[PDB]
């Protein structure tokens, strides 16, 4: 599990599975050194509204 | 595509300072760009390497080598990741005679 990935238990519909959550910077942070902009996330994996 | 576009803008900046430091094109030169619509968004990252190939091509000004096409995702480092639907892509590409 190199940083930004880790195993995570999930209670699937039958049994459970060690789904590996994955996380990574997706577009460089340095849009401006002075920039105050937030790191908006772009979720994937069949996102629900809740 | 905005993610692939700016991720490619940055890595192209990074690649230019990494390879030809004397040049300052991607680090400072305004560029309008356009990408034709039509492809499904899921494969659109596959086009990002093409995006870089265009940007750097204009950067140096060198024409791209003729009769070749490439597709692949980029993660601000230049590594490529798998893209689906290859059986349809290769046949439709062959009909135009592209060989590379």
């Amino acid at each position: 599990t190199p940083p930004g990935v880790v195993m995570g238990l999930a209670w699937t519909a039958m049994g459970g599975s060690t789904l590996f959550v994955e996380t990574s910077l997706r577009r460089p942070q340095d849009k401006d050194a002075k920039g105050d902009k937030d790191g908006s996330l772009e979720v994937t994996g069949q996102l629900g509204e809740v | 595509m905005k993610e692939s576009a700016r991720i490619a803008y940055t890595f192209a900046r990074a690649f230019l300072m990494q390879h030809a430091p004397a040049n300052d094109y991607l680090v400072t030169s305004h560029i309008h760009l356009h990408v034709p619509e039509g492809a499904t968004p899921k494969d659109g990252p596959s086009a990002g390497c093409t995006i870089v190939t265009a940007l750097l091509s204009l950067a140096m000004g060198r024409p791209v080598r003729q009769n070749l096409a490439m597709t692949g995702e980029v993660s601000l480092t230049g590594k490529i990741l798998p893209v689906g639907g290859i059986k349809e892509k290769t046949i439709a590409a062959k009909r135009a005679g592209v060989t590379c």
